[PDB]
């Protein structure tokens, strides 16, 4: 009647509008929508910061690129937005917080174009490592490569120097970066963008955790895996080549515990 | 009536020095800044240098630096652009921007300005 | 509900004390005043009290005009050397001492603003030449509009500008401005700049005056003799007087100590000495 | 429209029949459309100075000790 | 009846508390207490991040010592806590913000000491400037001098270095830096630590503007000077010293305009 | 024939007794019978924009697709 269509979709929070005209609806993680912390389970006795506008908005990490060679991508969360905004600021100033997401990723083509990229959304995920000696021993620096974030690798190469090791995650592809059959990943909240259809992934997630609110600098929440379930093709081309670019939006986050601002060894 | 005057000329050869002057009048209502710009042959009106009311305190623009000399005479309510070291990209037109200012933007007295070639 | 002319409270008889209440003792670290009346510290008896405020007022304190500024224009011959002149001066209470001193004596302010013209015209050569009574016209150029570079080109058309003609002679010149200000009350001291020095950016981009907010703050008056070029020079005065009505105002300041200097709050030096010579202990 | 406003009389003429005694008042109209343009009524309030005698958050009673 | 006293007073905000056994009672400012942008009042649009606990807490500023030769001191605000954890980096981050504050000057000394300590609260605290050449010509990075403030001085010295103006302000102690009788500063609203009798001044500020909400990287509402009305002086000594610590905390405070973060140019 | 129109009150002078408060009005009276040469009066409507805005011929409605 009116013309209301799944595919388009008005997305707002605080000053940033993202739109869309090629979805395909879009996802609440488990049903349920992200919240603030009620008395019934509540654990720090002190006054919460609640941002709101301030972090509770769309912050766009650096776009990354899609050939034929790639197999995969990865970011975690809150650690992706460790430094956008206000909310990063926040995060650091504090010494327990929790937040839930709005992720949208967007990545179009044209008719001609075909493929399709399922974005993965698991609560914990983590990554294996890449010693055959050392069980877990991907160093910090390594596991939290902020908004420019990883990759997954085709083949799982041993880390050999051990004078000095390489210390990262060697997220096998297929196995989903963590000892496991990626066709499994459907149990995870998703959706594929598959080029001929849509245009974005939208997957809002509630926060989840084992704790009502956690330490945001040491623990990361969820993760945000991308990867190419079919692969990219264009004509009759040999180096097609499409972007794919991540906003996300922290919402109703909370802070307790105010103190002097930590500045992590990150590199 | 703040009659802003613009003098000098424009026609040397690449490399060489000029004095560009402007008879002020009118009310300058001394305190704020009295400055200089340029509109260049083909591209948008840049600012060129400041000087601060009778104060000998001023800058200069990125392009310019240590080319160009802006001075005053508050005694002779004049302000000179003494400009050595021309060049091709300097050939332009010259315009006495010295009113109100308060910092290097704003105005409510111009000149009729007058053209600079460096020729070579 | 107690207007300005209020009769004042009264005196009321008090006797003769030996109680525990002190009104005699206080403590000025509080920042407060002790609250007396000559009762609290000796015998009185009862006094219908006459006198009011009345005048002191903050409208009444400022009922008066006064002069902001003094404009000067020409009309010479034609066949002349120097151009016929025509003055533009921008709208401010300090180009004068007085106006601006009673206006400081407070933060903030809010005024429908009256301005009188006060011209007067005389000969300067020495002929017995003859001019015919002149015309004033005496346009209000806002910020931004074209401010006139020839007595004679086209912005004196004012089409969308508030002008008075004033013909030599007659009753002074006034018209009413409202509170035409851009905030919510206007500023007479602001501490603060325009601009902001950041640091991508060179210290001449980012540098502006102490104490200004918009150079162009409300505009300039054009005026100009009307009539054209006559064989005897004759020059004009027009002087403008400014009675702030409808007046409104915010915390009080100090009022100004040594005189003033610039239109900020810098003080030159050679005047510093305000307050002059007594013996302590000499009434 | 006429606003009719009474006078403080301060010196009486030796009158109770015209002048003088019963109340004397004054008449205005305005002329323009614009409230700038109106003359200024001079009937203002006054009020209590304490907002800068007394700018303490609990009162200040005279006669006890200022500091208790 | 339960020991209740003027002297004694116990300030809380956020997780900070301030408490004092000698105090002269407390002053608000102008009787009005900080409050919240009314919709009444109301100008930006855009909804406003309120801080709240997030800044709204009493920020120690480096601590000044006080000795006979002290002529005074000054500071102004938002100015001096531009960099005091998240009030400072909301601060930075907006293009417009309002804040009130709760100003407490604590000075201490024994019932031997002796002396007087005016601190005032002047909104819009104009000082006055070094030069006989050029007015209102003190630069910004003079005009903001932190958290460490600035001084009055003695005697009025002109800057004559025109080939470099120092560009700084001299604010002649008598004339309040502002070309008026000292005298006469008692207008503004203030208390008086008189040695003898308190050891803190404290001064509640409401927001005080020509504006609703105001750029306050650009100018600074409130200005606190202290200078002292009778010289220190303690038993037969020659050189008494003690010190002066101010800690300031914001109010009711509301930031417009999110956008990315100004690095000023403060040296 | 007086024609007494209220004003809109911008700078509130310290009264409510004779001028800020209590409605301001003003009085005006023709004196041609002409009406070309009465006075301007301001009191004039404003209208909808959409004449000019939404010139089409089926309603906008911003919350839906342009082009259904
Ligand atoms: C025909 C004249 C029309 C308009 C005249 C506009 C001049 C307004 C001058 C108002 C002076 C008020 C000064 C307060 C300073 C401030 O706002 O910060």
């Amino acid at each position: 009647a009116c013309g209301y269509s799944d595919r388009v979709l008005q997305l707002t929070l605080g000053n940033s509008t993202i739109t869309t005209q090629e979805a395909a609806n879009s996802v609440v993680a488990y049903g349920r929508w992200p919240e603030y912390l009620r008395d019934s389970e509540a654990n720090p006795v002190d006054q919460p910061t609640e941002p709101d506008v301030a972090a509770c908005r769309f912050y766009t990490l650096d776009t990354v690129s899609w050939t034929k060679e790639s197999r995969g991508w990865w970011w975690k969360l809150p650690d992706a937005l460790r430094d956008m905004g206000l909310f990063g600021q926040n995060m650091y100033y504090h010494y327990l917080g929790r937040s839930g997401y709005t992720v949208h990723v967007q990545c179009n083509a044209s008719k001609f174009h075909q493929g399709a990229l399922g974005v993965f959304a698991v609560p914990e995920m983590c990554l294996a490592g890449d010693s055959n000696t050392t069980t877990m021993h991907t160093s910090y620096q390594n596991a939290n490569p902020g908004e420019k974030g990883g990759t997954f690798t085709g083949t799982f190469t041993p880390d050999n120097n051990q004078t000095s090791p390489a210390r990262r995650f060697c997220p096998v592809d297929y196995l989903l970066g963590n000892g496991t059959l990626l066709g499994n990943a459907f149990v995870f909240p998703h959706q594929i963008i598959n080029l001929r259809t849509n245009n974005c992934a939208t997957l809002v997630l509630p926060y989840v955790n084992s704790l009502s609110i956690d330490s945001m600098v040491k623990h990361n929440n969820w993760g945000i895996a991308i990867l190419p379930l079919a692969p990219l093709n264009f004509a009759s081309e040999s180096s097609p080549e499409i972007p794919i670019t991540l906003t996300i939006a922290p919402m109703c986050c909370e802070f307790n515990g105010l103190r002097n601002i930590t500045l992590p060894r990150l590199q | 009536q703040v009659q802003l005057q613009e003098s000098g000329g424009g026609s040397a050869q690449t490399g060489g020095s000029l004095r560009l002057s402007c008879a002020a009048s009118g009310f300058t209502f001394s305190h704020g800044y009295m400055a200089w710009f340029r509109q260049a042959p083909e591209k948008e009106r840049e600012w060129v240098a400041c000087v601060r009311t009778s104060g000998v305190s001023a800058y200069y623009a990125d392009s310019v630096l240590g080319r160009f000399t802006i001075s005053q005479d508050n005694a002779k309510s004049t302000l000179y652009l003494q400009m050595n070291n021309l060049k091709p990209e300097d050939t332009a037109m010259y315009y006495c921007a010295a009113t109100s200012i308060s910092c290097s933007s704003g105005y409510m007295f111009w000149g009729q300005g007058t053209q600079v070639t460096v020729s070579s | 509900a107690a207007t300005s002319r209020d009769a004042l409270p009264n005196t009321e008889a008090s006797g003769p004390t030996h109680s525990k209440e002190i009104p005699a003792l206080t403590a000025v670290e509080t920042g407060a005043t002790n609250p007396l009346v000559p009762s609290d510290t000796v015998q009185t008896r009862h006094v219908v009290q006459h006198r009011s405020r009345s005048e002191s007022s903050i409208e009444s304190f400022f009922a008066r005009g006064a002069c902001v500024t003094i404009m000067t224009v020409d009309n010479p011959a034609s066949t002349t050397n120097k151009d016929k002149l025509f003055a533009v001066w921008k709208i401010t209470y300090k180009d004068t001492v007085q106006l601006r001193r009673k206006l400081e004596f407070f933060t903030y302010s809010r005024f429908d603003m009256e301005l009188t013209f006060v011209v007067t015209a005389n000969f300067t050569e020495t002929n017995n030449g003859h001019a015919l009574n002149q015309v004033y016209q005496i346009m209000y150029v806002p910020p931004g509009a074209p401010v006139p570079e020839k007595w004679d080109d086209y912005t004196w058309q004012t089409s969308s500008n508030p002008s008075i003609f004033y013909t030599y002679g007659t009753a002074p010149a006034r018209i009413s401005v409202p509170y035409v200000g851009i905030s919510n009350a206007y500023s007479h001291f602001y501490d603060g700049f325009s601009k902001v020095p950041l640091k991508d950016q060179s210290a001449a981009l980012g540098d502006s005056l102490y104490g200004a907010a918009s150079l162009n703050d409300f505009g300039i008056l054009a005026v100009r003799v009307v009539n054209d070029h006559n064989p005897t020079k004759v020059t004009s005065k027009i002087r403008v007087y400014l009675k702030p009505k409808h007046i409104r105002v915010w915390c009080p300041r100090p009022p100004r100590a040594v005189a003033y200097y610039g239109p900020g709050v810098d003080y030159k030096d050679g005047t510093l000495t305000p307050l002059s010579t007594k013996d302590l202990t000499t009434y | 429209g006429a606003q009719v406003s009474s006078q403080k009389v301060g010196a009486h003429e030796n009158s109770n029949r015209a002048y003088g005694g019963s109340t004397i008042n004054y008449t205005t109209i305005n002329y323009y459309r614009d409230s700038a343009s109106n003359a200024a009524s001079k009937q203002d309030f006054s009020q209590d100075p304490s907002k800068f005698t007394e700018p303490i958050k609990d009162v200040l009673i005279k006669t006890a000790p200022m500091l208790n």
